């Protein structure tokens, strides 16, 4: 049992007709001070997977080297480490799941919410979350904690069941992800501006965007508002 | 303080027919008043014509789902692919609840099958491991609003013969799969209006002596 | 502890064409001991009917308690009330007890005598109004009564088709709950008659 | 205090109340009369807290006492328990509630019928044939559920009621002593001096 | 609240309020109290002006104070009743705290210090 | 819950109500609560569902491997020390039991053990256990003796349940008899309370206070 | 909540952020923090928003019952009747407000009154969760008798660095400007004071 | 529960869910939750049921009586300050979460209230547990200059937002538009998604079905002459 | 269990014990004996907490019946209450104690003398002419305290126990039963069946 | 606490206060906070005393035996074996650790490792109580490839501000300089950085 210290914030992520799409802001928290404004908590695994993390950073780092380590053991004598016997999402997703779910029954959890992003060898989506409890589920649309208040009723508008999946082109998708970005800014008051967002899809592959930033606020209707109530100037 | 158990909300359903059973159950997940999938799957197919439920707290469903299927397995490698009956699944699922009385897995388990006379049969276990057979046994968060109406329209408790006043009660007269399905999906049409937790979709698994069949109906979404 | 459950009880009201219903059982307990068999959780003012579930000393109390108003609602207005009107008698009664409540849950039922029109009503037990159309439920048993009616109910049953239906509805939700049962009354309200049956049910 | 019974047979009412008083530690009596007559037809036994169930019975007795010199007529035990109820239910929502049970029995002159009421410390009131408070119930119920007929004399009331002392005495832990009967009907209230 | 000296000394040395209360005891009806050796008798006068009275439910003029004591009055009719009903409730306060019936002189006592206090009380007759 | 178990001249009577109950909410009304050891071996179920059911069957697994290894049917005192000592390793960690272990061996005779989950292993004549045992024991204690016969012991059985799931609101559902013999025990049916407490009324004349 | 006032040459100038939390949802995101009790006399709230809302209203009741009787009251007596409910009902209030004004008489002045319900009168104040990031930065740049240009810069550079820091705080930057010549409200988004 | 607020042009709205729940349970299918204070200042409300009836119709009816005394027609102002300072004097035990919206001759207004008694000014705002899905959409699609039609729009699709992810909501949607220079108009039930499917089965019971042990008339009339 | 007394007089040593077993509400059993025999000269009484007493009392029993095959000799009642003194203050200071109370009589075959001794859960050893555990000393010792001589005949320690119980029975709030007696002596230990 | 390493053009510096407390009782006003674990690795510690000083020696032992074995061991290898302590023992510490080192092929590098016992390699890192009121100020006033006399003026002018506010921290300000040429200790005096 613990408590977290530097904390990253939300996770989010949905399905498209050829692949999936993971974001996350750069932001470690320390409490209400934003401590660290640099910080990736997107981590890709070869060029098929990105796992998305959230919570304490410190046990982030360490699913990292996980992750880093998981990578070297698979090329162990394995002449097809590059090919047929890659890493996939499943097999990444399943791992940690199992560590998520072990950790927590010692009762000395990894304090995180954690989404796996990715594409399998056949072609199809992979899109499943994780906890520091263990618990695991699937769906059209994922995101970590403000995230799932804010992001998912957004994003569920694209995609709201598996037949929607097909009509959702990597255009329309991107967009409701960078949207659903500058929504959680305006209203998460443990967000940062900056964010990274990966692309995988099953044609064009990996596509890892960093530094980018929410843009095309609006501010300006500020300027009328005055007092909180019979105020006029 | 880390609290090492969840509730993931969700209701289940076992019915057990003259010559099958089914299993049913909702599709939805959820955390407090957030949803976190409208379609994850809650029943499972466990091999040797057996079907599983495990409701509650998902990650220690999973978890005891995966090692009774894996007891399934290393029950055929020792003895030699002998199959496995229901009442045998139900004796070794205690053990496996029993095992952790002391850190239990937080899950309500409900199987279902055919027993070896070919006839149906639905188990019922508590989170440390006592079990029963029973003929009819709802699970989870809205099992108060539906066990009530299933005494009433399957077992006809309260239900007199007209014109006796009482005296002659309604006689038991066995049900078809069609007619168990109609109860099983009015039971959740019911239950989702009045439960927050239930809805999105309903998923049934049959079992007869052909096999494990599937079917899938909508439940409202709000 | 919890005062809405130490002894137990369940109402539940429906309508139907061109009349009402409303019924209870008859338990009173002490936690797990029962106590009485005879303890009637519905009362009348006028053509208005009340049932009240929870705590046994407040149902007592409320009944007493809107029996006095009622009686002087009658000599001041020359005229019985109505359920429309004693429904936000009971509302505003409950809330003037905000930070020290009546543990009940109040069901009003009764037929408009002007207009005809079948009227239910249910609360909280700080007074919230929840009006329905179709059926209101309350006590130990809530939940059970609920999965009853939900399914069982349809619109526009004839008085003897309705009696029917809220007597399997309370019996089989009081089977279910161990503070419940122990008899049961149910009251077939229409414009100018009133029928009450008392049902037999098991005794455990 | 600990056990007080109540039986209601074809022609009056019979309280038993135990005779036990414990401080704690020692029983420091063994021939307290847990009762007080509130009219010449209506008597009220008693069982709560300490010092409470005294303060109540003498004060619900003055009450009682007042309005029959007021009117120069005896209450009905239907009115006498209403009353009674009306201010228990009062009490509990007080700044110190009395912590007190009580049984009436009582004799209706008008209806010629014995009446038994159980009343509890939340003011909630019952009717019954027979009755009890605290765990006394949970031993005596039992048998009267299976012996009790509404057409028994005072005789069998009295055997009836030997038989649920014998089990109390029995299989409850506390040695309360014994009991004190009383007996209400038509001609009044009597104390039944041998048991 | 209203506090008006309504009794009051008079240059002669005389409360006139008083003396006119004790007027309105001279027109009321004649009451007569005798006892004997083992028992007291209390008479009372009914003025024969009121026929078509229903004497069954008409106030009696003697009262019932507790069960051994008794009170009758000459006067105002109205105001015997206050101290009628103060009397029954101080009875049954002295049984409940002393556990002893009152004395007839106690009773007496009592009564006639309720009849004082109104002498010298303001805003009250 | 409601369980019983009494000696008398014709062997031992065991019997229990069938109601299981999560709070208010009644979860079964066909539990059972009378847990088959072996042939010749029956035990009770009160407290913890699964600690009794799982001990029980265990017991029954020990009971088994005795009269394998000393070939000869174990006797009831020592059956029932081996469950008693079981628990006794586990007391402090939460277990709940109270259970009758109940024989009838040439040795001993019949014999009934209550046991314990804080160590308690009594022998006697008649034992109560349960939310209603108190309703049972008036009933049991004002009506036996040792020269009943076996059918009128198996409804005083029958009836003392009957006592206890009318009052107790968390006993019912229906009545399970058991008669243990020296020859093994011979099971004597469920019995519905809502039909058994009517019939009970009616040919007894009991329940007065019940309008039927 | 970053809030802070500033005395200068020709007056008083009050600034604020617009975030407004409970938690970590920020359940207003254009807040007016900055709040008018007489003419030239404003002031700058933080900690409970219905405290802070409920003592402001009394504040200008009070104020403006004296102006009908007195006349123009001063920023000291202002500040007085702040300090009187909140040192009063201390243990029922959580509120950390700051009082400016602009007298002819007395020119700009500024009177902190922090959660015991103090009062301590000085040339600038700062105050709320994000004030703590700087303090450093505002004793090292602040200087007396600064112009308005001055004087807007600082403010706006302070709460920049309060906002950036301070998780609790954010939105736009909000002033009011206390001179001779009048009320002057000033706002300033996030593009504009993020890339200082 | 999901409500919101929205202005627009040449005046506001404000729709809310049907929702109400006890702890999982829904108590009412079809809850109205579009309070009026005044004919034309209304509000919406949230958390304790009862006290935000309560609330409302207290300072409601103070209204009408303010009102009367003045010869004018209410203003929002004085709904907000009349509900604050009660709200604030009970230090947040009377639980009711408002959002108060209304024209009057000042113009119209759009306002939020908290238990607590603290207030906010908007063009958009959103309170209960589907806030936050509610609030998403509001910060999506939410411009300056919406007319009546983009408002309603907003609103609706808003509390469906609130509906759909929200457990604590669901069922309809009630609407409520008040324009400047016109009756308030009230839109109980503006949109039913949330139609139950027909049974596969009926229920309704043979006669003679329940078992009945006495049956008596009940005498509801008065005492009878002669 | 409850209570539990001992006196040593003259030439041997008297054990009395209650038979009453209460789980919470009821008393499961009325004729339960507390003791266990160690040696044929050596008798052991018990109360404390539920299965522990048993438990603790037959490992005792085991032991010294071990000891006896082993050397052919009866251990002394002093070298026992040694032994058991040993296992309790092992006990004490362990992850989950023995929570039991005894009394150890003993006539010693090598002495010719009677010896009473009482230790608690704790393992506080004392040697003394009359004992007990619990509450069952407040009442019982100012009787002993003056009618005690080290002179007394085995009938004279019994009319005295059976004044110590009397007034057990009069001012204890518990009804433990009655109590069965037990005497230990040169020609070992016997039960009175009539007490 | 207030502390902070600073890296620049030739290198890094180290900077810190003396003061160590135990409760309000200033316990030692002349400490050392600037700890080496290798000649050119050095240390800031904060929190904890005794877990800050126990977890230094066992990363001086692991370095020294790194050095007999593998030869000069980097800064980024002395952060991780901080780190693994940290990290690993997280339940038991209470230790804040900026590290700071010079090699010839990286150059200047600085590791911050907060409570939860993560890395965090920054361009400099400030740390400890007293560091919460120089956020604004240190921002603001950093800049990168600084040089010795730039560095050593921004740490003694962020420290001063740091000692003046928090009430933890105070007494002498201590340095140490880490290049190329070797280790040089600097040493400043109240009377010196007070008047700043
Ligand atoms: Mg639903
Ligand atoms: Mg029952
Ligand atoms: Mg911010």
């Amino acid at each position: 049992t613990q408590q977290p210290i530097v904390t990253g914030t939300s996770v989010i992520s949905m399905k498209y007709d050829n692949g999936v799409i993971i974001a996350a802001d750069n932001l470690g928290s320390y409490g209400s001070l934003l401590r660290f404004n640099g910080v990736e908590r997107l981590i890709p695994v070869g060029d098929n997977t990105v796992v998305g993390i959230s919570g304490d950073i410190s046990d982030m780092q360490h699913i990292e080297r996980l992750l880093k380590d998981l990578v070297t053991e698979n090329a162990y004598d394995n002449p097809l480490a590059d090919a047929e016997e890659a890493l996939e999402p499943s097999y990444i997703f399943e791992y940690l799941a199992t560590v998520m779910y072990q950790r927590r029954s010692k009762m000395n959890p990894l304090w995180n919410a954690i989404i796996v992003a990715g594409v399998q060898s056949n072609g199809d989506q992979f899109l499943r979350y994780v906890n520091l409890l263990g618990v695991t589920y699937s769906s059209p649309t994922l995101a970590t904690g403000f995230g799932a208040h804010m992001a998912n009723p957004l994003l569920r508008k694209v995609v709201d069941r598996e037949s929607d999946i097909p009509k959702t082109t990597v255009q329309v998708a991107e967009e409701a992800i960078v949207n659903a970005m500058r929504v959680l800014y305006y209203r998460d008051a443990r967000s940062s501006r900056n964010f990274s967002l990966a692309i995988i899809d099953k044609n064009t592959g990996l596509t890892f965007k960093k530094n980018l930033q929410v843009e095309n606020m609006k501010w300006d209707f500020a300027k009328d508002i005055k007092g909180y109530g019979t105020q006029k100037i | 303080q880390f609290n090492p158990y969840g509730d993931n909300g969700g209701t289940i359903l076992g019915i057990a027919g003259e010559d099958f059973a089914v299993l049913a159950g909702d599709t939805r997940n959820i955390t407090d008043y957030s949803i976190n999938s409208r379609y994850e799957p809650k029943v499972f197919d466990c091999g040797d014509n057996i079907v599983m439920s495990a409701n509650g707290f998902a990650a220690d469903g999973d978890a005891l789902v995966k090692r009774f299927k894996n007891s399934v397995k290393w029950y055929h490698f020792d003895h030699n692919d002998k199959k496995l009956s229901i009442n045998s699944a139900a004796r070794n699922i205690q053990h496996l609840l029993y095992g952790k009385r002391f850190f239990p897995y937080y899950v309500h388990t409900i199987i279902a099958g055919l027993d070896e006379d070919g006839k149906g049969a639905v188990y019922s276990f508590d989170p440390v491991g006592s079990y029963e057979r029973e003929q009819c046994r709802a699970g989870g968060a809205a099992a108060s609003l539906i066990m009530p109406f299933l005494d009433n329209q399957v077992n006809f408790k309260n239900q007199y013969e007209p014109g006796t006043n009482g005296k002659v009660k309604k006689p038991l007269k066995y049900l078809s799969v069609e007619e168990v399905i109609k109860l099983v999906r009015d039971s959740f049409t019911s239950a989702t209006e009045r439960h927050i937790q239930v809805g999105d979709g309903l998923e049934i698994l049959i079992v007869t002596k052909d096999g494990v069949r599937k079917e899938f109906y909508e439940l409202k979404r709000d | 502890s919890d005062p809405s459950s130490i002894n137990g009880g369940i109402v539940v009201a429906m309508t139907g064409k061109d009349c009402v219903a409303i019924a209870c059982d008859l338990r009173l307990g002490s936690q797990s001991l029962g106590v009485s068999n005879k303890f009637e959780k519905i009362f009348h003012y006028g053509h208005v009917f009340l049932g009240i579930t929870g705590l046994a000393t407040d149902v007592t109390t409320l009944n007493e308690m809107f029996r006095y108003k009622t009686n002087l609602y009658k000599l001041k207005e020359e005229r019985a009330i109505e359920p429309e009107t004693f429904t936000q008698l009971v509302s505003s009664s409950l809330y003037e007890r905000r930070f020290g409540p009546y543990f009940v849950g109040p069901v009003v039922a009764g037929i408009n005598s002007k207009s005809g029109k079948p009227f239910i009503a249910g609360f909280d037990l700080i007074g919230c109004i929840d009006e329905a159309k179709d059926f209101i439920v309350s006590g130990t048993a809530s939940d059970q009564l609920f999965g009853m009616c939900e399914s069982l109910y349809e619109p526009n049953l004839e008085p003897e088709d309705l009696f029917e239906t809220i007597s399997q509805a309370l019996l089989n939700a009081a089977d279910r709950d161990a503070l419940s049962g122990w008899g049961a009354v149910v009251y077939i309200i229409k414009k100018d008659e009133v029928v009450k049956r008392y049902l037999k049910m098991r005794q455990d | 205090m600990d056990i007080i019974l109540g039986i209601r047979v074809q022609d009056s009412v019979i309280l038993a109340s135990s005779k036990a008083v414990t401080r704690g530690i020692s029983v420091l009596k063994d021939s307290d009369d847990k009762t007080r007559q509130l009219s010449p037809h209506t008597l009220m036994s008693f069982a709560g807290e300490a010092g409470d169930t005294v303060q109540f019975a003498e004060y619900i007795q003055a009450n009682i006492q007042l309005y029959s010199i007021r009117e120069d007529y005896e209450l009905s035990p239907q009115a006498v328990s209403s009353f009674v109820r009306q201010e228990l239910a009062k009490s509990i929502r007080s700044r110190r509630p009395y912590q007190v049970n009580v049984l009436i029995g009582g004799y209706d002159k008008k209806k010629n019928k014995p009446e038994l009421y159980q009343i509890d410390y939340l003011g909630t009131k019952v009717e019954l044939p027979y009755g009890a408070h605290g765990y006394s119930g949970f031993y005596t119920f039992s048998l009267l559920d299976h012996h009790y007929r509404p057409d028994m004399t005072t005789e069998e009331g009295l055997d009836l009621l030997k038989l649920c002392v014998q089990e109390l005495e029995k299989r409850m832990p506390m040695d309360f002593k014994g009991v004190i009967v009383k007996i209400v009907d038509k001609d009044g209230i009597r104390q039944v001096d041998d048991f | 609240g209203y506090d008006r000296a309504l009794s009051i000394f008079s240059p002669d040395g005389h409360i006139f309020q008083v003396e006119y209360a004790l007027e309105a005891v001279k027109r009321g009806t004649c009451a007569v109290g005798v006892k004997g050796k083992n028992c007291v008798v209390l008479g009372c006068e009914r003025r024969s002006t009121l026929k078509l009275q229903d004497t069954r439910i008409t106030p009696s003029k003697v009262s019932k104070i507790d069960s051994h004591v008794v009170l009758s009055f000459s006067g105002l009719n109205a105001d015997s009743r206050i101290l009628i009903e103060k009397a029954r409730v101080e009875a049954q306060s002295h049984r409940l705290t002393l556990e002893d019936p009152v004395t007839v002189e106690y009773l007496t006592r009592y009564v006639a210090g309720v009849q004082q206090r109104y002498t010298q009380s303001g805003g009250v007759r | 819950t409601t369980t019983l178990a009494f000696r008398f001249q014709g062997g031992i009577i065991v019997a229990v109500d069938s109601r299981a109950t999560a709070g208010n909410w009644v979860a079964s009304q066909t539990v059972k609560k009378v847990i088959e050891i072996n042939p010749f071996l029956l035990g009770t179920m009160a407290g913890g569902a699964a600690d009794c059911q799982f001990w029980e069957t265990w017991l029954g697994s020990q009971c088994r491997l005795h009269e394998l290894r000393e070939k000869e049917r174990i006797s009831v005192a020592a059956a029932s020390k081996i469950l008693s000592n079981l628990v006794y390793q586990y007391k402090g960690a939460g277990l709940s039991m109270g259970t009758m272990i109940c024989g009838y061996t040439r040795k001993e005779g019949p014999t009934i053990y209550y046991v314990d989950s804080d160590g308690t292993r009594l022998k006697g004549d008649i034992f109560c256990v349960g939310s209603g045992q108190t309703f049972a024991y008036g009933v049991l204690d004002s009506n036996y003796k040792w020269d009943l016969s076996v059918e009128d012991a198996l409804y005083l059985g029958k009836r003392s349940i009957l006592a206890a799931a009318h009052r107790d609101a968390y006993s019912g559902g229906s009545v399970n008899l058991y008669h243990v013999t020296e020859d093994g025990w011979i099971y004597h049916g469920n019995h519905d309370v809502g039909e058994l407490f009517w019939k009970v009324k009616e040919e007894e004349g009991s329940f007065n206070n019940v309008i039927g | 909540t970053s809030i802070m006032a500033v005395t200068f040459k020709d007056g008083v100038i009050l600034g604020a952020d617009s975030r407004t939390t409970t938690g970590a949802y920020i359940a207003n995101r254009v807040t007016d923090k900055l709040t008018r009790v007489h003419d030239k006399i404003w002031c700058c709230r933080s900690g409970s928003a219905a405290d802070t809302q409920a003592i402001a209203d009394i504040v200008q009741y009070h104020l403006e019952l004296y102006t009908s009787q007195y006349g123009t009251p001063s920023t000291e007596t202002a500040a007085s009747v702040f300090k009187e409910l909140c040192y009063e009902n201390k243990d029922n209030l959580t509120a950390g407000i700051i009082v400016a004004g602009y007298d002819d008489k007395n020119k700009g002045e500024v009177y902190t009154i922090p959660l015991g319900g103090s009062v301590h009168k000085l040339p600038y104040a700062i105050a709320g969760s994000g004030s703590t990031f700087i303090y450093g930065y505002c004793d090292k740049n602040f200087r007396e008798n600064m112009s308005k240009e001055e004087t807007v810069d600082f403010i706006k550079h302070s709460l920049s660095q309060a906002i950036k820091w301070d998780g609790s705080s954010g939105g736009v930057i909000r002033m009011v400007v206390l001179t001779a010549a009048g009320v002057e409200r000033l706002i300033f988004y996030p593009d504009e004071y993020e890339q200082l | 529960t999901t409500i919101v607020g929205v202005k627009f042009n040449n005046g506001v709205v404000i729709a809310a869910d049907t929702r109400s729940t006890q702890g999982p349970i829904v108590a009412d299918k079809n809850c109205a939750k579009l309070h009026r204070i005044s004919p034309k200042i209304w509000c919406a409300g949230a958390g304790t049921a009862a006290d935000t009836e309560a609330v409302t119709q207290l300072i409601g009816s103070n209204i009408e009586l303010h009102s009367l005394y003045t010869s004018r027609e209410p203003r929002v102002v004085s709904a907000l300050q009349m509900l604050k300072q009660h709200l604030f004097k009970y230090q947040g035990h009377i639980g009711a979460y408002l959002i108060v919206a209304g024209v009057d001759p000042t113009g119209s207004h759009l306002f939020s209230i908290h238990a607590d008694g603290s207030t906010d000014v908007g063009y958009y705002l959103s309170l209960g547990s589907g806030s936050l899905a509610a609030m998403a959409v509001l910060e999506s699609h939410w411009k300056q200059d919406l007319t009546k039609e983009e408002a309603i729009k907003l609103a609706s699709d808003a509390i469906q937002a609130g509906i759909w992810n929200d457990l604590g909501s669901g069922s309809n949607v009630d609407v409520c538009v008040m324009e400047i220079g016109k009756d308030a108009e009230y839109l109980r039930n503006y949109l039913t998604p949330n139609v139950r499917e027909e049974k596969q089965k009926s229920y309704k019971f043979p006669r003679g079905t329940t078992a009945v042990l006495k049956e008596s008339i009940v005498n509801i009339c008065d005492i009878q002459e002669e």
